[PDB]
């Protein structure tokens, strides 16, 4: 029902020295 | 010496088809000895017995590509009698590509590069044809 | 595990205002965007437009087209000419080439 | 291109030649396209350091539309003037050189064989 | 409350505003274009008396 | 003027501001030790400022109405329920931790900022430097994982370094069964239940790293309680300093400049604060963060900046 | 007093909106007689029209 | 024109400045209004089009988009007030501006006299779609649907635009009236080839074809009803109003550059409505019903005979309204349980007896049932197919039968059945949403009546 | 740093382009680019850590040989021709030097690899004078000889700074790397037009500049050096996503913004002079460019990441920037296109 929104398993692929 | 690379185009597809064979394994060999330079220069190597290993090795492939794309190309234009078709140029772009594969050990690298090869070479002789200019001088 | 708030619960929107009208919370704000919508949409536009349209006259010159053509075949019929001709133009408004 | 053309002042704006140009209407759709930049420039400016908008610093709104359709009004002037100093040179040098820009002495329909390519 | 009754339902001028600036707009244009009126092959005619213009 | 280099150029330097007195001291000390009476004495004699001691609600008494908020605005942390339930799967031990050690540290910047601007001297009764106490308290008592330590630790390592440290240290020692009956008298109910392990490694870490640590760039005054009484001994004590070790004396009117300039802008204090490491101890979601980010503006001297809401007594905002 | 910490921008600065509304008249006004004897120059270098 | 645009302007000052509570009825009255205005464009007592200036104009085919465009507006903003109700009013008055914006873009585009001006615009449809689709879809896919929308478009639009500068710079115009009358055969050459594959793969891709397709049931699926709407509506007659348009100038290079395209879009028509049967989603179902009827219109233009272009004009405006009025349908359902499933919810017809009759009404149109203009189209393109070909009856007639069989799938397993007694939170219908299938079905009543209006510029 | 210093340091970095566009002879352009050259080094290494100190000298290094490159240019035009600045009657090996190492100093591609690395290691406030203020001087030189240059060589640059451009800011998580590719990019744009028309390079450049320094002081507010921390912008600065998002997609060259209107208007000029497929792949690869702007609009406006239980409190403080600067630029970098007569000519 809720609208889903980015999960630390998202962010952490933005996390690291190159993508 | 570019009188050599222009000798392609002294006789229309179908003739002197070793002279093309030779011409475009010359330019492969070209190509491979830069982006070697790039990538040993780039990248290095633990040994310099392994960097001229790679240089070889790209050389050689890029070479067999270009030897592959004109022999093909010549062979079409001589069984077909079709030398000014684009299609000559993309079967032997595409026969390159295979070639790229083969070295790689990828086909998918081989259907890439056959389905790019191959625009890109009918795009030259569309060019060649159509008397398209690649890097033209300012006229407005 | 990191922090969030639960999903909430399902609402029965009928629960508080069984007069709901699938618009908004507030009743008065429900009713008047009902009223404003019916209106605007059937009674002005569905309505009117209809009518405006209905009564577009010779709509990409339909009824003149016909007009003319029952003009034009009568004259036709009465003064021997056929009823059309194969070529629009008069040859003598052409000049074709002279091949050789 | 223009730069090395007869007359021309190095770093003037309006070089007095312009002056023979039709002025800018103050309505003109540019420059009241320019004051709703400064307006919404005003907006903007009261949105990110947190400010009620349409209520607050109404001198700073109306001093960006001011400054926008000043710089507008100017601006345009010598854009008018550099395209019509455009147009002049062109239309000069065709007089010049006619056998370079002859006429189309164009024929009509009758004359003309255009194929027809049927859809079938 | 008059100042409560207009800080809002006064945004009921802006659309019909704009439909009116509109239609300025594009009698603005028809005006502009004015190089053929009453000069057409086909609709060309004699001008009556007191009529100044076949159309704005 | 807002400060910046045209009023430094023009005057407003600092070291024209100083006099004997303008020093920053952090009287430290275990739970119910006793600082902030000593704290108040120190400033009152010495004309000093007095800063409290900083905890959930210091960003909130110090901004805005100045009144407290809800919990769910300061930290979503309870020092209470660390008490009740220390070793909680919801991660309130490390949240409340590090929301202590920012306080702290916005604190330690406004300090800075009123010292720098007026000359004056401030007392504070924790600081930044005296705040891993009860983290390592905590990861000694499983309280918390090494994760959050190394988190904690990294913040340190940006914020701490930009900052002059204090001047005097006064350490307060007590033993740990004072302090356990202490806080019995004391009678706060969540406070009783707190274990003397957790107080000894307070002390221990103190002991072993801080006073160590700090007795290289400030004087370390160490007091014991009967000693911490009759405050005037500890103001005579501090009255006969020889500040000749630390940071403070390779400074110049410059250094001082930059340091305000840093100081007096809490955003870029708290920069490193909110860097995205990922603790599921702290990471608050969207849903959550977007809920609690529009109530706080929703609240009434927040929606605008200060000075803009009209809704709580500012006018001239159509002028401004 | 509603804020602890007084704010800036509590009490307006006279001299920003003296000044801007001082630009912005005379701005308007130096544009308006530009664009006037603008117009008449142009006019007189070509027949008044 | 400027009486249709400039009001959808100031609809956005009319979102901002209202109260949050009246921000709603403001607007959608006013876009009723709007759409009102708009029935002037249909005073066409001539055969002489209109042109109200330089850049703006309407001619037979882009009125009724235009039409289309601004009554679907307020549908919009019907749909989209059952979510949203929970959000922020700022974000409420940003879905609102998007949506006027792509209404006030897409007027523009079908007024647009040059290609230019259409490009840009065009392209400019894809900002507050991307965003609609991103910020206000549910799932995670949200972000490579939009990704895929996006590029796949302006890979097939940047040769678009290569095309356009080129021909600008041997024409001396991309003036729509001027391509038209000074025009010249195209000599048969590899280069002219690629200028007509440079001038169509935007459109094809935006159709769009079979082979690229995959970006259409992504962004469906993953976007707000209102984005699944406009884009099935309008955003797919994008690509023919343009192919339309612009197949004068590539004379006569159509008669043997179509084959490959008739042919996917004959066979993908096939292929899309197989898929329709075996396909658990029912936005996905939509999705590829529409593909398989787009596949006509591409065919049709294709063919660019007068029949083909008066029945894909007539398959555009009933497909859109149709389309859109079946995803209403679906997130009707949606909005009880949440779910895209149709096979979870599939005896509906004991609790929303009257809202089945959309569902039959709609799936009746999404099949050709007669006298409906959803038919009328299909039939006078079947007729210009057999004209080119006598063998492509065949597969338009296997085609028929597929979409016969799905659409009756769907309502069957939808409502027909027994209920799923454990979905206890079925509300009734609310009037919003029944209004909202009235105003989707009614003009297709009204447009039965009177079809030389979407006939086009052929008729 | 002493205002006295820092008024030494910034007249010069100022001067050093001013006379390298006033100047008539080659010699003191030369002069001037050292001027820049010398300046900014102390404005990078000013932080005082080793990620400056080796930005700082691969800068120096590279800017040191091309401009003894440039300088042995000049010297060959002198010993022929007798005279200073170039002419027609100049050999084209020297033309083609100094455009080589003209392209190094401004870090075209395939002499890029430092820009990345040199942007990364220093703060913002001089990423942005070294992509905006720094690229001038080089363009004044090469737009006074423009119709001298080889197209050969300036159009290999500009694809292979476009392509190596757009494949590299493909897998950066930094921000100022982004940049930096951004105005590889965006230089090989203004390069593959110069010798046909350099009245559209400047207009490129400005652009550009207009659109990178906002998203630098954006930036700067939050001092945001990364994917992951812009992300927290919907929680500490949200009134910044729309212009954000807006100069995102002008960089990119999305319409109706006036990022597209540089790619269009170059486009153009170079099919009059049959340019084809130069112009080609360069649009089809600054889609590419667009990509990972969309990505990262995704990753900060359209999309929600997780945040931290700290930034509450810079929710509580105030803030007093950004300045009104951000705001003109930002609107006059997006919502111009309707303009672009009056910009383009
Ligand atoms: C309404 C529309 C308003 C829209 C406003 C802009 C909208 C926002 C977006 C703008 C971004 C795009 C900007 C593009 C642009 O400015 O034109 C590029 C423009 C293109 O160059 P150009 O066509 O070759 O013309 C310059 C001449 O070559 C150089 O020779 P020149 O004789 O033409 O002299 C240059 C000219 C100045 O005119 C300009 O060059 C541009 C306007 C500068 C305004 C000066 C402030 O005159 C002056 O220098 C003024 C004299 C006073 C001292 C200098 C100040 O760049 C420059 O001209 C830079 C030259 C140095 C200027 C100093
Ligand atoms: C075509 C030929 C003509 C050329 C074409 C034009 C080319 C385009 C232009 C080039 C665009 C790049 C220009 C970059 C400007 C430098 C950016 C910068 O350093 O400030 C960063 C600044 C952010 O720093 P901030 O937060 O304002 O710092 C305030 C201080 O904290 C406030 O505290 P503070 O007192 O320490 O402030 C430091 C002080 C610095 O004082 C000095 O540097 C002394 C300079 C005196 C020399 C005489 O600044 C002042 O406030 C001066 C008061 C005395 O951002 C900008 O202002 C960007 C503006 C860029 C201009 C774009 C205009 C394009 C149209
Ligand atoms: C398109 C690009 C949109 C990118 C998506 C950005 C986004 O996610 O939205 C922020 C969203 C954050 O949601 P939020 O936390 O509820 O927003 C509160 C923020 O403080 C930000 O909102 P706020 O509460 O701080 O600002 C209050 C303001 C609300 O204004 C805003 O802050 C947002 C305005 C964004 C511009 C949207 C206009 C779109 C025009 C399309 C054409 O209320 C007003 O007084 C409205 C005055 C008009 C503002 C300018 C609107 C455009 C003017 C158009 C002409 C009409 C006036 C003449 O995420
Ligand atoms: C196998 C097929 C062999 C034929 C290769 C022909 C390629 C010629 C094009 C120029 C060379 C580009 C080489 C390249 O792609 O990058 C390789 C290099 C990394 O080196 P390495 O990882 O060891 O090699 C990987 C190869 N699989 O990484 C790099 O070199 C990146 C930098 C390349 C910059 C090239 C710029 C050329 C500019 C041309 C105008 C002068
Ligand atoms: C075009 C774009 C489409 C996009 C969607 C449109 C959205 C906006 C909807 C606004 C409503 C306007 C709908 C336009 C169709 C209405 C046309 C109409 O009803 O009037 C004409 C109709 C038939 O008469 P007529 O057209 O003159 O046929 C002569 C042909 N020889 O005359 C009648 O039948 C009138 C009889 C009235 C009885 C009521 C039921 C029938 C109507
Ligand atoms: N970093 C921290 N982590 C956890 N708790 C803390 C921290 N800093 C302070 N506290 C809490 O503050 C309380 C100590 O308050 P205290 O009684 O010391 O007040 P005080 O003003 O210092 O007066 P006194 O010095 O006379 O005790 C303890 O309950 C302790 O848990």
């Amino acid at each position: 029902a809720r609208q889903w929104q980015p999960d630390i398993e998202w962010a952490e692929q933005f996390s690291g020295a190159v993508m | 010496v570019k009188r050599f690379f222009e000798s392609y185009h002294e006789v229309p597809d179908g003739t002197q088809c070793h002279r093309k064979t030779y011409i475009t394994t010359a330019l492969g060999g070209i190509c491979g000895i830069i982006g070697s330079a790039y990538s040993v220069s780039l990248n290095p190597a633990d040994s310099t017995l392994e960097a001229v290993a790679r240089v070889g090795r790209y050389t050689f492939t890029a070479a067999a590509i270009g030897a592959m794309f004109g022999l093909t190309t010549c062979v079409s234009a001589q069984v077909r009698e079709k030398p000014d078709d684009p299609l000559n140029y993309f079967i032997g772009g595409c026969a390159g590509g295979l070639t790229l594969g083969a070295r790689t050990h990828s086909y998918g690298t081989a259907a890439m590069g056959c389905v790019y090869m191959g625009t890109a070479a009918a795009l030259f002789k569309i060019g060649k044809l159509e008397g398209w200019e690649l890097f033209p001088t300012p006229k407005v | 595990q990191w922090q969030e708030d639960p999903e909430p619960e399902d609402e029965n929107v009928y629960a508080k205002n069984p007069d709901f009208h699938g618009y908004d919370s507030d009743p008065v704000v429900d009713v008047w965007n009902m009223r404003a919508v019916f209106f605007f949409g059937f009674s002005i536009v569905l309505v009117f437009g209809t009518t405006f349209v209905a009564y577009v006259p010779d709509y990409r010159m339909q009824e003149w087209a016909r007009r003319e053509a029952e003009r034009l075949v009568k004259y036709r019929e009465v003064n021997g000419l056929p009823i059309m001709e194969s070529n629009y133009f008069d040859p003598s408004k052409i000049q074709l080439p002279e091949d050789d | 291109m223009m730069n090395g053309r007869p007359g021309h002042e190095p770093l003037k704006f309006l070089p007095d030649e312009a002056r023979s140009l039709p002025p800018p209407k103050l309505n003109d759709p540019r420059l009241v396209y320019m004051g709703l930049l400064g307006y919404c420039t005003g907006l903007m400016d009261n949105m990110l350091r947190m400010r009620p908008v349409m209520r607050a610093g109404l001198h700073r709104q109306l001093l960006f539309v001011t400054s926008f359709v000043f710089a507008g009004y100017f601006y345009l002037k010598r854009q008018n003037y550099l395209y019509a100093v455009k147009d002049h040179d062109m239309f000069g040098y065709i007089k010049l050189h006619p056998e370079d820009f002859p006429e189309k002495e164009k024929k009509t329909y009758a004359e003309i064989l255009e194929p027809f390519h049927p859809v079938r | 409350t008059l100042f409560q009754l207009l800080r809002e339902h006064w945004v009921h001028i802006l659309v019909p505003a704009g439909f009116v600036f509109g239609c300025y707009l594009d009698r603005k244009d028809d005006e502009k274009l004015t190089a053929f009126r009453n000069k057409s092959m086909l609709f060309q005619r004699e001008l009556r008396p007191n009529e100044e213009v076949t159309w704005k | 003027l807002r400060y910046g280099l045209l009023a430094a150029i023009l005057g407003d330097k600092t070291t024209k501001k100083l006099h004997e007195y303008s020093r920053v001291i952090t009287v430290d000390g275990n739970i119910c030790s006793g600082k902030n009476k000593l704290a108040k004495e120190i400033a009152q004699q010495l004309g000093m400022k007095h800063y409290p001691e900083a905890g959930i609600q210091y960003s909130s008494t110090t901004t805005g109405d100045g009144r407290p908020l809800d919990i769910e605005f300061s930290g979503s942390c309870s020092l209470e329920k660390f008490y009740d339930d220390p070793k909680s799967n919801d991660g309130n031990s490390y949240r409340l931790q590090s929301w202590l050690y920012a306080s702290r540290l916005l604190q330690y910047a406004d300090a800075l900022e009123h010292l720098l601007s007026t000359g004056q001297g401030v007392v504070l009764e924790r600081s930044i430097y005296s705040d891993f106490v009860f983290l390592e308290a905590m990861y000694n008592q499983g309280y918390i994982r090494k994760q959050c330590v190394d988190h904690y630790n990294e913040i340190k390592r940006l914020t701490l370094p930009e900052y002059l440290p204090p001047h005097a240290v006064i350490y307060i020692d007590v033993p740990v069964p004072e302090v356990q009956s202490r806080i019995q008298k004391k009678g706060d109910p969540h406070e009783m239940k707190v274990t003397s392990a957790y107080l000894q490694d307070i002390e221990n870490a103190y002991k072993k790293t801080f006073l160590p640590k700090m007795s290289e760039m400030c004087e370390v005054l160490v007091y014991d309680s009967w000693e911490a009484e009759d405050p005037t001994k500890v103001v005579e004590d501090i009255e006969y300093l020889k500040y000749n070790k630390g940071p403070w004396l390779k400074q110049d009117d410059w250094t001082f400049h930059y340091l305000r300039m840093l100081v007096q802008d809490k955003t870029e204090v708290l920069n490193y604060t909110t860097i995205p490491v990922y603790l599921p101890e702290i990471t608050i979601g969207a849903h959550q963060g977007s809920r609690i980010y529009n109530s706080f503006r929703e609240l009434p001297g927040r929606k605008y900046a200060p000075g803009y809401n009209a809704e709580v007594g500012d006018k001239w905002i159509w002028l401004k | 007093k509603f804020y602890v910490r007084e704010p800036v921008n509590a009490k307006p600065n006279w001299l920003a909106v003296g000044l801007s509304v001082g630009a912005s008249v005379f701005m308007w006004i130096y544009l308006i007689q530009t664009h006037n004897e603008d117009v008449l120059e142009y006019k007189r270098r070509n027949g008044l029209e | 024109m400027l009486k249709i645009i400039l009001p959808s302007l100031m609809l956005l000052p009319l979102t901002w400045l209202s109260s949050p509570k009246k921000t709603w009825t403001n607007v959608t009255s006013y876009s009723f209004l709007i759409s009102l205005t708009s029935l002037t464009l249909l005073w066409q007592t001539d055969e002489n089009y209109k042109n109200f200036s330089n850049m703006f104009s309407s001619d037979p085919l882009s009125t009724p988009l235009i039409i289309l465009t601004a009554w679907l507006l307020p549908l919009m903003l019907m749909a989209s007030q059952n979510h949203l109700k929970k959000d922020n009013n700022v974000l409420q008055k940003l879905y609102i501006s998007m949506l006027i914006s792509l209404q006030i873009l897409l007027i523009m585009t079908f007024s647009a006299t040059e290609l230019i001006m259409f490009y840009i615009l065009f392209e400019a449809t894809l900002i507050p779609t991307l965003i609609i689709i991103t910020r206000w879809g549910n799932q995670t896919e949200r972000l490579n649907a939009g990704i895929y929308f996006l590029f796949y478009t302006l890979i097939g639009s940047i040769p678009l635009l290569i095309a356009l500068i080129l021909i600008q710079n041997h024409v001396g115009t991309l003036n729509l009236m001027i391509l038209s009358f000074t025009t010249h055969t195209l000599d048969a050459s590899w280069s002219n080839n690629l200028l007509w594959l440079a001038c169509m793969m935007a459109f094809l891709i935006k159709m769009p074809l079979y082979g690229v397709h995959l970006w259409l049931p992504k962004a469906h699926v993953e976007a707000p009803i209102a984005g699944s709407m406009i884009l099935a509506a309008i955003l797919l007659k994008l690509g023919s109003y343009g192919m339309i348009r612009i197949s004068i100038i590539l004379d006569p290079l159509t008669k043997y550059m179509a084959y490959p395209f008739i042919l996917l879009s004959l066979w993908g028509m096939i292929m899309t409505s197989s898929i329709c049967l075996r396909q658990t989603d029912l936005k996905s179902l939509i999705a590829y019903s529409s593909v398989s009827h787009m596949a006509l219109v591409i065919a049709s233009i294709m063919i660019q005979t007068p029949w083909s272009f008066m029945g894909a004009t007539m398959l555009m405006i009933a497909h859109g309204l149709t389309s859109s009025l079946l995803f209403c349908l679906a997130n009707s359902n949606y909005e009880r349980i949440h779910s895209r499933t149709m096979i979870m919810a599939r005896g509906l017809q004991m609790v929303f007896p009257l809202m089945a009759t959309w569902w039959l009404m709609a799936s009746l149109a999404n099949l050709a049932l007669p006298p409906s203009i959803n038919l009328m189209g299909e039939l006078f393109i079947t007729m210009s197919l057999f004209s080119w070909s006598n063998f492509t009856i065949i597969l338009m007639g296997i085609n028929i039968i597929i979409t016969g069989m799905y659409s009756m799938y769907m309502i069957i397993t939808t409502q027909r059945g027994k209920l799923t007694n454990h979905m206890i939170n079925l509300q009734p219908s609310h009037t919003r949403e029944l209004t909202l299938m009235a105003l989707h079905m009614i003009p297709l009543i009204l447009l039965t009546t009177s079809p030389k209006l979407i006939t086009g510029l052929t008729m | 740093m002493n205002p006295i210093t820092l008024a030494i340091i910034y007249f010069t970095i100022f001067l050093g382009p001013v006379i390298t566009m006033s100047s008539t002879n080659l010699m003191l352009m030369w002069v001037g680019l050292e001027f820049s050259l010398l300046a900014i080094i102390p404005m990078l290494i000013n932080k005082k850590n080793p990620r400056s100190t080796e930005a700082a000298t691969k800068y120096f290094v590279t800017q040191a040989t091309a401009s003894m490159i440039i300088l042995l240019a000049i010297v060959l035009n002198y010993k022929q021709l007798g005279t200073w600045m170039f002419q027609q009657q100049t050999n084209g090996l020297i033309l083609n030097m100094t455009l080589m190492a003209l392209s190094m100093k401004l870090g075209l591609a395939p002499f890029h690899f430092w820009l990345p690395e040199v942007t990364q290691g220093i703060p913002l406030h001089m990423g942005l004078i070294l992509l905006t203020w720094q690229k001038i001087a080089p363009l004044s030189i090469l737009i006074q000889i423009y119709p001298l240059l080889n197209s050969t060589i300036i159009l290999m640059l500009a694809i292979t700074s476009i392509f190596m451009g757009a494949w590299g800011g493909l897998n950066q998580t930094q921000m100022r790397k982004i940049m930096a590719y951004s105005s590889i990019a965006h230089m090989g744009w203004m390069l593959a037009i110069l010798p046909y028309n350099p009245s559209l390079t400047l207009l490129n450049l400005m652009i550009y500049i207009i659109l990178t320094a906002p998203m630098f002081m954006a930036l700067m507010l939050n001092n945001s050096m990364t994917i992951n921390s812009i992300s927290l912008l919907w929680n500490k600065t949200p009134a910044m996503l729309t212009m954000i998002s807006l100069m995102l997609l002008s960089l990119g060259g999305l319409p109706p913004l006036t990022g597209f209107l540089p790619k269009w208007i170059i486009i153009t000029e170079l099919m009059k002079n049959n340019c084809l497929i130069m112009a080609t792949l360069m649009a089809m690869m600054a889609l590419l460019n667009l990509f990972f702007y969309t990505r990262l609009i995704y990753s900060t406006s359209l999309t929600m990441f997780p945040t931290n239980n700290n930034s509450k409190m810079m929710t509580h403080q105030t803030k007093t920037k950004p300045n009104l600067m951000f705001s003109t630029l930002a609107i006059m970098s997006t919502m111009t296109l309707p303009l672009a007569p009056q910009l383009i000519t």
